[PDB]
């Protein structure tokens, strides 16, 4: 009966749940983490990943 | 090269700074990671192939 | 030996390794700190910061 509410809700935190999915996602770089890059690479290649 | 020799390194801590020290490598070239950041960092799975 | 560059036998070495996906036994000659609880740290572990 109360479908309509829910899936506003429903979309809403899959929405925000996909946005944070995407933090694990290397997007063509060696590592997801920030901190893996800066304690691994030079800035030079450091800058590009 | 056709029967290189592989060697396993672990449970071991490793000073990097000698390396650099004493060093005749005409070619030194990393290419995951940074040659200055290694003493910073706990490793596994390595070999050495000669 | 009377051949120039180019000829010459070179001596290679790969020294390869793994980066986190493994419980670490290698490690850098930085000295281990106290840990302290309940308190916002900037904390390395195994090279994990």
């Amino acid at each position: 009966a109360l479908g309509k509410l829910q899936d506003v809700v429903n979309h809403n935190a899959q929405a925000l749940n996909t946005l944070v999915k995407q933090l694990s996602s290397k997007f063509g770089a060696i590592s997801s983490v920030l901190n893996d890059i800066l304690s691994r690479l030079d800035p030079p290649e450091a800058e590009v990943q | 090269v056709y029967a290189w020799n592989r060697k396993r390194i672990s449970n071991c801590v490793a000073d990097y700074s000698v390396l650099y020290n004493f060093a005749p490598f005409f070619a030194f070239k990393c290419y995951g990671v940074s040659p200055t950041k290694l003493n910073d960092l706990c490793f596994t799975n390595v070999y050495a192939d000669s | 030996p009377t051949y120039g560059v180019g000829h010459q036998p070179y001596r290679v070495v790969v020294l390869s390794f793994e980066l986190l996906h493994a419980p670490a036994t290698v490690c850098g000659p930085k000295k281990s700190t106290n840990l302290v609880k309940n308190k916002c740290v900037n904390f390395n572990f195994n090279g994990l910061t």
